[PDB]
């Protein structure tokens, strides 16, 4: 509900350097080969970050609806770009209960 | 053994087949059948049916 | 043997690291793909190098 956004403009961005920051499945982009960025460029880069549970992973895509889609993040229908999501049980996660 | 599930090790094997038009080497548990011949019937002649 | 991040790249018409400088797929290819984790034979907690 309070997902920050940060400004990336007039960069030199390799996009090769994602996969050794973090640990996740797959780097899943929609309108965009993964690949392909180097190649191509854009006008402007957004950033988002937020922390939500297993169940709702799937919502945050384009006509999607459900909790999260509908009264904390909602995506376009027309969106390009890539969304990176991978478990945080080994951080975000505490014995007497993460609140 | 104590990083993430996405810089885990992973052991891949990969299964490639040859299909041309080469006799057949690698053939499974299927049972062969007496021929027949000069009465329109189906057949499996060489893997081709018809 | 791969890591996690590269499971992906073992496909025809894929580009990357291991499809570009380690092992490439060919476009016609036809057969199929098995991988599992192996985290319990293949890491070592002072380094599997």
């Amino acid at each position: 509900y309070a997902w920050n956004r940060k400004r990336i403009s007039n960069c030199v961005a390799d996009y090769s350097v994602i996969y050794n920051f973090a640990p996740f499945f797959a780097f899943k982009c929609y309108g965009v080969s993964p690949t392909k960025l180097n190649d191509l460029c854009f006008t402007n880069v957004y950033a988002d970050s937020f922390v939500i549970r297993g169940n709702e992973v799937s919502q945050i895509a384009p006509g999607q609806t459900g909790n999260i889609a509908d009264y904390n993040y909602k995506l376009p229908d027309d969106f390009t770009g890539c969304v990176i999501a991978w478990n945080s049980n080994k951080l975000d996660s505490k014995p007497s209960g993460n609140y | 053994p104590t990083y993430g599930v996405g810089h885990q090790p992973y052991r891949v094997v990969v299964l490639s087949f040859e299909l041309l038009h080469a006799p057949a080497t690698v053939c499974g548990p299927k049972k062969s059948t007496n021929l027949v011949k000069n009465k329109c019937v189906n057949f499996n002649f060489n893997g081709l049916t018809g």
